């Protein structure tokens, strides 16, 4: 097959820049069969660029495709800041047809060490019969956060759910939730439980912890 | 040319047939060749599209046969024959009638169960504290703190789907950690769907 | 318009401990991270610590990490360095950041001088410099202070062109330094010319009139 | 830590020429990179942040670029008040690092100094001291001798040199030459001079008095 390696996977850039999101191909495209497509957050996808280079009806002058055969670009010219969002390629040119693992622009800013915290799962929780552990990063830039638990210094593995926000409207930075997730019966069979972070502007990874009682 | 889908969120029990409809604003048939130009896509959380379906009933390489899309003219439909908990996903139809490709705006589908939010405390041994909304069908859960009085300093998480079909999700304050002895700190969790709202005091 | 204004700068023993404040003015002080740097006498910047919005976190290098401590209290805005085991090493001036949520360090204090000696404080005594007898030149002598800095201007500031303010020179645990004005020949002595020190670890100021002999 | 490696350390270019600075990275900081002025007796300051961005009110001949490791700073058409030290800095990581910095001179024509020398105030002859100032001002190149000499005999001890850093108008330097004697060997001697040698001229540029007059 064809297949369309997107790079970089996110790229980060201030309202007004101009971006270049590239769209790397195994195998030489027929004929310059490369769409572009536009993705925001709960919508349905929008062809931006057709043929490599071809602005759709509908698509504002700043959106425009470049390149031939396995070598693509778009570039966004004045970026808008509704304009920060997923852009895929996709090419129609030999069967079968696979997107580009997508490139997401998101607004740069300075880089923030998270604020940490670690909450106990409530004594309802545990009457009812689930022990559910949360621990907390506040007001971090970039996205890219280690979150790993430790339950009596033992590195736990695939039981736990991270939740991260939409980046923030006044300072640009995540939040992110791990949750921890154990049946009472299992919970109660464990003294120290521990949340360690390691995060780029960090030093060196912080750990949150508690003993139960 | 305008998609519009029906239903836009769909409940099917396990193994159970599960049915999408597409309807074109304009017939994308094609007078000359006899084919219709509409393709249906699957899209899982955090994934590009994956092609299910074109000339509208078609069968794309790698497409399992349970798929199948059906109809021509201006209505269509994509029928799932045996539901799988690996077909819980986003569906579009598109045309590619003219080059404009348009989707619907898509249609959730999902598995059945209909209940309430259970809300418990996160508070801990400026301070931190908030709520969790567990074992929740379907989305959505809105939350706020005091009645929408206290909006500075809060995140409230995007909901996730756990193994048990059922959603949870956490929301948090930070406040003055001076302040824990004398203001109220109450979430309000909203669960439009079963007809409830919830209001956790959360304390220290 | 913005404004950071560091104080507790001076002499220090060895092996004791040091508080610098810094006061901020004209922006949101509880919405940014604030940071201290220093520059050795050998004119290498060494950044120190850093503080997210709600003193809930710190990112100091390691070098000091476990002997200085930074802080801050929002409804004063002022920010604060703690430094105890007091060494040759920390003989710096010190610099206030802002840490900026779309563009790093922006703001930086004038600097607080920093100095380790057992030394005794001393006000300078100041000479006025006048000739024997185009363009003139006068000048003043600051003799014999400690420690390190005065601040000298001429005629308050309004004659700044021309000035020449030399560095000083340390000599038998005493500071000295000249500095030099020139005037239009017929400007002096028709009109008045008086040399200005502030030295801040006396918290002295000396306005000295250059005369004719 | 992460290592910025800045080069040349030092760059000394006639007005209007353009100078390059690069500055490599042990390991990628992708945009974070950053360079301050500072220029002397000041704080350092802000000019190029995200490896290519201008901070504001930086006028435009300043530029920056540079992804992942090497990147690099540019002044086209440099002038006298671009007389500075610059420094990289990087926020990809922690701690955050300054390079080791560039000290840029600039390359002009030669000139002679304006030479002017001083008797002891009566202040400080009051006091029992005695100090003779030579002021040599706004000359270029920086390399210069001063010798002192009482009744026509050189004297080398009690005389303590102090340079000005390079002028931010006129790209001249200054010197000030104070020698210090007892008020007993003062007035034990009638004629000081101050001799002043310098490319711009083979005959030594001589100043003197007589304290009898
Ligand atoms: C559904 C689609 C899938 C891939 C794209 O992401 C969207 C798409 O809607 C573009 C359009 C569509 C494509 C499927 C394949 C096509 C029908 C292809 C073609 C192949 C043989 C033929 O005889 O006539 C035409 C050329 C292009 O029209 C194609
Ligand atoms: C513009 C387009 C029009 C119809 C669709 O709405 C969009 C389209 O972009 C899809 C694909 C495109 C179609 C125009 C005609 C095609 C190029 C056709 C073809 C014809 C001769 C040939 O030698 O090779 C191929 C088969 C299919 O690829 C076609």
């Amino acid at each position: 097959e064809i297949v369309l390696t997107q790079s970089p996977g996110t790229l980060s850039l201030s309202p007004g820049e101009r971006a270049t999101l590239s769209c790397r191909a195994s195998q030489s495209v027929g004929n310059n069969y490369l769409a572009w497509f536009q993705q925001k957050p709960g919508q349905a996808p929008r062809l931006l660029i057709y043929g490599a280079s071809s602005r759709a009806t509908g698509i504002p002058d700043r959106f425009s495709g470049s390149g031939s055969g396995t070598d693509f670009t778009l570039t966004i010219s004045r970026l808008e800041p509704e304009d920060f969002v997923v852009y895929y390629c996709q090419q129609y040119s030999r069967s079968p047809y696979i997107f580009g693992q997508g490139t997401k622009l998101e607004i740069k800013r300075t880089v923030a060490a998270p604020s940490v915290f670690i909450f106990p799962p409530s004594d309802e929780q545990l009457k009812s019969g689930t022990a559910s552990v949360v621990c907390l990063l506040n007001n971090f830039y970039p996205r890219e956060a280690k979150v790993q638990w430790k339950v009596d210094n033992a590195l736990q593995s695939g039981n736990s759910q991270e939740s991260v926000t939409e980046q923030d409207s006044k300072d640009s930075t995540y939040s992110l939730s791990s949750t921890l997730t154990l049946s009472k019966a299992d919970y109660e069979k464990h003294k120290v439980y521990a949340c360690e972070v390691t995060h780029q502007g960090l030093s060196s990874p912080v750990t949150k912890s508690f003993n139960r009682g | 040319i305008v998609m519009t889908q029906s239903p836009d969120s769909l409940a099917v029990s396990l193994g159970e047939r599960a049915t999408i409809n597409c309807k074109s604003s304009q017939s994308v048939l094609y007078s000359s060749n006899n084919k219709n130009y509409l393709a249906w896509f699957q899209q899982k959380p955090g994934q590009p599209p994956k092609l299910l379906i074109y000339w509208a009933s078609l069968r794309e390489s790698g497409v399992s046969d349970r798929f199948s899309g059906s109809g021509s003219g201006t209505d269509f439909t994509l029928t799932i024959s045996g539901l799988q908990a690996e077909d819980v996903a986003v569906y579009y139809c598109q045309q590619y009638y003219s080059i404009l490709w348009t989707f619907g705006q898509g249609t959730k589908v999902e598995i059945k169960s209909t209940k309430g939010p259970s809300v418990f405390p996160l508070a801990p041994c400026t301070a931190a504290l908030g709520c969790l909304v567990k074992d929740y069908f379907p989305e959505p859960v809105t939350v706020s703190w005091n009645s929408g009085a206290l909006t500075s300093g809060v995140h409230t998480f995007p909901a996730v789907l756990q193994s048990s079909g059922l959603y949870s999700l956490s929301s948090v304050v930070t406040v003055p950690s001076s302040s824990l002895g004398t203001k109220t700190y109450t979430c309000n969790v909203d669960h439009k769907p079963s007809n409830t709202k919830v209001d956790k005091r959360v304390e220290s | 318009e913005v404004k950071l204004l560091e104080s507790g700068g001076g002499l220090v023993q060895p092996g004791r401990s040091l508080r610098l404040s810094c006061i901020a003015s004209g922006f949101d002080f509880s919405g940014y991270w604030m940071t201290w740097v220093r520059q050795a006498p050998g004119k290498g910047l060494e950044w120190i610590g850093d503080i997210n919005p709600d003193s809930s976190t710190i990112n100091s290098t390691p070098s000091l990490k476990d002997k200085v401590i930074i802080s801050r209290d929002n409804a004063k805005n002022t920010l604060f360095l703690q430094m105890s085991k007091v060494r040759s090493e920390d003989t710096a001036l010190y610099y206030c950041a802002q840490r900026g949520n779309y563009v790093p360090f922006p703001y930086w204090g004038q600097g607080t001088l920093v100095t380790v000696s057992a030394a005794k404080t001393t006000p300078p005594s100041v000479y006025p410099l006048a000739p024997g007898s185009s363009m003139v030149t006068l000048g003043c002598l600051v003799k014999g202070y400690f420690p390190e800095p005065v601040t000298v201007t001429w005629n308050s500031g309004s004659l700044s062109s021309g000035v020449h303010t030399f560095p000083a020179v340390l000599q038998s645990d005493l500071y000295t330094l000249s500095s030099s004005v020139t005037v239009p020949s017929s400007t002096w002595p028709s009109e008045t010319v008086t040399c200005n020190v502030a030295h801040p670890a006396s918290s002295t100021k000396v306005d000295k009139k250059i005369v004719p002999r | 830590s992460i290592v910025m490696t800045q080069t040349p350390k030092f760059l000394f270019v006639s007005a209007g020429d353009r100078v390059t600075i690069t500055c490599k990275a042990s390991q990628s900081v992708s945009n974070d990179v950053e360079w301050y002025q500072q220029k002397p007796g000041q704080s350092p300051k802000l000019m190029i942040y995200f490896a290519s961005k201008r901070y504001n009110g930086v006028p435009d001949r300043f530029t920056g670029s540079g992804f992942g490791t090497e990147f690099t700073f540019t002044i086209s058409t440099v002038q006298a008040e671009d007389l500075a030290v610059y420094f990289c800095q990087q926020d990809y990581s922690s701690p955050w690092t300054f390079g080791g910095g560039t000290k840029l001179e600039i390359k002009r024509a030669d000139a002679a100094p304006t030479v002017s020398i001083f008797p002891p105030s009566s202040e400080q002859l009051t006091s029992g001291g005695a100090s003779v100032v030579c002021f040599l001002n706004n000359f270029y190149p920086k390399d210069i001798n001063v010798k002192w000499k009482i009744d026509g005999s050189e004297r080398q001890n009690g005389v303590l040199n102090s340079w000005t850093d390079q002028d931010s108008k006129d790209s001249t330097y200054s010197m000030s030459s104070t020698l210090t004697l007892t008020k007993d060997e003062y007035e034990r001697h009638n004629s000081y001079t101050c001799e002043a040698t310098h490319k711009t001229s083979t005959s030594p540029i001589v100043k003197s008095f007589n304290r009898g007059e």
